[PDB]
């Protein structure tokens, strides 16, 4: 029972007059728990789920008070990286961060993470070894230099290893009702006729969390990829998940085809047929 | 709970 | 570099005419972040509709999901509408209670 912590942010520069959209998101496993836009009218950090709001005024008020710091520095960062690029000023850009960290069944730390983008595109990342950068480009290394002389890496592993980390550990109790729930798939099969010698066959997994889920057909035994359509993972809305897998098969003959199902919530892979 | 600050580029 | 959005329609729960439930229109792989999205009710786009907060996948694209709490019924038919740069045209996807 692993657990993560991400958060994500987005600022989008918005030409002319106006200042950037700031958006950033908090996620612990797949269960987002806050979120800051900077078009909102509230200005502040606001919680997304229940097990959040029980922190104090002291916890919103310095959450608040650095998102909006991250928003300003990546309003600037905007601008250093259109010239950078040589870009002018009347389109749009963006910048992309995700970081957070990893812990085990022992809640101590597994992973870190901080990376960047530009326009959708690689821009620098930390290493694993949460102790070097990779740019993508001479751009990114420019940034990278900088990085280097300030000893980020030693500051933001402080950050991944320590805070990171522990704040984890404090949302997974206060959420435990639900964080540490696994909630199996529900699964069913339907089935469509196509044509007097083709069927759709449909494999459901409804209902589920968390996210990470499999499902395989087998035609007599072996895995089955041909002639075959996977959906991605989807949210159902109240904090589950949802997927489906097809196949087309010769009319009849569907009992040659078994779908797989593999979730952590399973003490064993399901098997099902039309 | 998130990072002190963002660095710049 | 600009992405097209991918779209799936379907609801909440399993359909059952006349038993409340959510309609909901996950898009997601596009890029940049501006996107339009409706849900339709017979051709009609539906007021309270509310959506998730912006969030982006391993790969830099965004995703989004929106939703309305609905009815299903026989006559009704439900339909996601999405508006993109990269779309020459708004695409509209049917709701299929089978997908």
């Amino acid at each position: 029972g692993s657990h993560s912590m991400r958060y994500f942010s987005t600022s989008v520069s918005r030409p002319g007059s106006g200042e950037p959209r700031f958006i950033a998101v908090g996620y612990v496993d797949d269960t987002q728990f806050v979120r800051f836009d900077s078009d909102a009218a509230s200005q502040r950090m606001e919680p997304r789920a229940p097990w959040i709001e029980q922190e104090g005024p002291e916890y919103w008020d310095q959450e608040t008070r650095n998102v909006k710091a991250h928003s300003q520095t990546d309003r600037e960062n905007l601008g250093t990286l259109r010239g950078y690029y040589n870009q002018s000023e009347a389109g749009s850009h963006t910048i992309q961060i995700m970081y957070g960290c990893d812990v085990g069944s022992d809640g101590r730390f597994l992973r870190g993470y901080e990376q960047h983008a530009y326009d959708g595109k690689d821009y620098i990342a930390l290493n694993e070894d949460l102790r070097s950068w990779t740019a993508a480009d001479m751009a990114a290394q420019i940034t990278q230099r900088k990085w280097e002389a300030a000893r980020r890496a030693e500051q933001l592993r402080a950050y991944l290893e320590g805070t990171c980390v522990e704040w984890l550990r404090r949302y997974l109790e206060n959420g435990k009702e639900t964080l540490q729930r696994t909630d199996p798939p529900k699964t069913h099969m339907t089935h469509h006729p196509i044509s007097d010698h083709e069927a759709t066959l449909r494999c459901w997994a409804l209902g589920f969390y968390p996210a990470e889920i499999t499902l395989t057909w087998q035609r007599d035994g072996e895995d089955q990829t041909q002639d075959t359509e996977l959906v991605e993972t989807r949210p159902a809305g109240d904090g589950t998940f949802q997927k489906w897998a097809a196949v087309v098969v010769p009319s009849g003959e569907e009992q040659r085809y078994t779908c797989h199902v593999q979730h952590e919530g399973l003490p064993k892979p399901l098997t099902l047929r039309w | 709970q998130i990072m002190y600050n963002y660095p710049a580029m | 570099i600009q992405r097209t959005p991918k779209i799936q329609v379907y609801s909440r729960h399993p359909a059952e005419n006349g038993k409340s439930n959510f309609l909901n229109c996950y898009v997601s792989g596009f890029h940049p972040s501006d996107i339009e999205v409706d849900l339709l009710k017979n051709g009609e786009r539906i007021e309270k509709v509310e959506h998730s907060d912006l969030s982006f996948s391993k790969d830099w694209s965004f995703y989004l999901l929106y939703y309305t709490e609905f009815t299903p019924t026989e006559k009704d038919e439900y339909a996601c509408r999405v508006n993109h740069v990269t779309l020459s045209q708004p695409k509209i996807v049917k709701w299929d209670r089978d997908m």
